[PDB]
């Protein structure tokens, strides 16, 4: 029956600044409060108990305070490895329960995509598929749209998107958009073209290739 | 890795569920055996807590009607078994721990278990290299991948060079597509090191219990 309320499913701040991550126990919990991290594809780590000791291991600038029913993760040194999502948790009375997580995002300066096209391989082409492929890497903002031309008229069937995590180094995003076609309607066209269009020109960035060649 | 737990696992609507944790070194005794579980759009639930000195137990109440949580002292083990599973009962189910003597809260996470509930059947990968052809160089860089296409359920890892280039690599999460998943995984490398510094990516699937390697040919 005690809801730990993260109000903030979001918090954004730039390396080098601070963050505060809150937590609003419906009931009191003394300091009976822990926090975890919990980086993409990991499982949580502990970070702090008794809702203001760290753990040792955890870098100086993870603070938690707090007592009775408003509880606080500061981060005052934000660096790139520090993108997670935090949740708290008090174990002050049963059942354990946690609250539903703030997501730290970085801002960073605006930054152009890469663009790397594929062809489907042959053993895709034997099995009777094919799929052609596009990883627009390292870029910021978030937004961005990718349209896929083949011969010159846009297809949006089968066009898969999928954007990573915020990357952990740079702070930049990555996307990958794969075009899914029949191996038989692939083999009769022959211009295949992802044109991705971000904040950062006002000109598509293109990335071309002819079947009949390459 | 302290706590060892099984791989995600696809389970039919209604049948059971259960899944093993496996404790390190000669300290099985001092820990209480925690579980969690997380949907990917809801927080953290806690289920349950096992003391493995003796086999008590505690509950959340709202998990405690279709759980049963036991153990196995002479293997170290800790089982969660979960029955009439629905669609709702799909999420990813981490085994915990926390220190005899006082609640710390959890110290140590086991790397979870990804059940699904479905009626489909198991498939799966095919793995695609993606490797660079008529693309201009990109600089001096090249960028590789694999395309891992027409498996069910989730999840798959992607390692590069067993484990090795692992600071180059993105990962892209998986989409659903004819009611099957595609996600694939990209590499950078510098682009002199290409033809003769070979490149594979690995592409493990627990739940069909499938291992794909795949070479990139220059
Ligand atoms: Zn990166
Ligand atoms: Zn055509």
């Amino acid at each position: 029956d005690i809801q730990m309320i993260q109000s903030q499913k979001f918090m954004s701040t730039s390396v080098g600044d601070r963050v505060t991550v809150t937590c609003k126990a419906s009931q009191n919990v003394g300091t009976n409060v822990a926090w975890y991290q919990q980086k993409p594809g990991q499982s949580p780590n502990a970070l702090i108990y008794s809702a203001s000791y760290r753990y040792s291991g955890v870098p100086d600038r993870f603070t938690g305070s707090g007592s009775g029913t408003d509880f606080t993760l500061t981060i005052t040194n934000v660096q790139s490895e520090d993108l997670a999502d935090y949740f708290c948790q008090q174990y002050n009375s049963y059942p354990l329960t946690f609250g539903t997580g703030t997501k730290l995002d970085l801002k960073r300066a605006d930054a152009a995509p890469t663009v790397s096209i594929f062809p489907p391989s042959s053993e895709q082409l034997t099995s009777g598929g094919a799929s052609v492929v596009c990883f627009l890497n390292n870029f910021y903002p978030k937004d961005i749209n990718v349209k896929w031309k083949i011969d010159g008229s846009e297809r949006q069937n089968g066009v898969l998107n999928s954007w990573t995590d915020q990357d952990s180094k740079d702070s930049t995003y990555s996307m990958s958009s794969t075009l899914t076609l029949t191996k038989d309607e692939y083999e009769r066209h022959n211009s295949y073209t992802c044109e991705a269009t971000h904040k950062t020109s006002t000109s598509p960035i293109v990335k071309s290739f002819n079947r009949n060649e390459c | 890795v302290q706590l060892q737990q099984s791989g995600a696992e696809l389970v039919k609507p209604g049948a059971s569920v259960k899944l093993s944790c496996k404790a390190s070194g000669y300290t099985f005794t001092n820990y209480f055996i925690y579980w969690v579980k997380q949907r990917p759009g809801q927080g953290l639930e806690w289920i349950g807590e096992i003391n493995p000195r003796n086999g008590d137990t505690d509950f959340n109440e709202k998990f405690e009607s279709r759980a049963t949580l036991t153990v196995d002292k002479s293997s170290s083990t800790a089982y969660m078994q979960l029955s009439s599973l629905t669609s709702e009962d799909s999420a990813i189910y981490y085994c915990t721990r926390s220190p005899y003597g006082n609640n710390y809260g959890f110290t140590y996470w086991g790397q979870g278990t990804l059940v699904t509930v479905s009626a489909a059947k198991t498939t799966p990968p095919s793995v695609y290299p993606l490797a660079p052809g008529c693309g201009d160089a990109a600089g001096s860089s090249v960028t590789l991948g694999c395309l891992v296409k027409g498996y069910f359920p989730e999840s798959v890892t992607v390692t590069w060079n067993s484990g090795s280039l692992s600071s180059s690599v993105h990962t892209f999460p998986a989409l659903l597509q004819s009611g099957l998943y595609t996600m694939s995984s990209s590499v950078t490398v510098p682009s002199s090191t290409w033809p003769s510094q070979t490149v594979t990516c690995s592409v493990a699937h627990p739940a069909s219990s499938t291992t794909v390697d795949k070479k990139l040919e220059p």
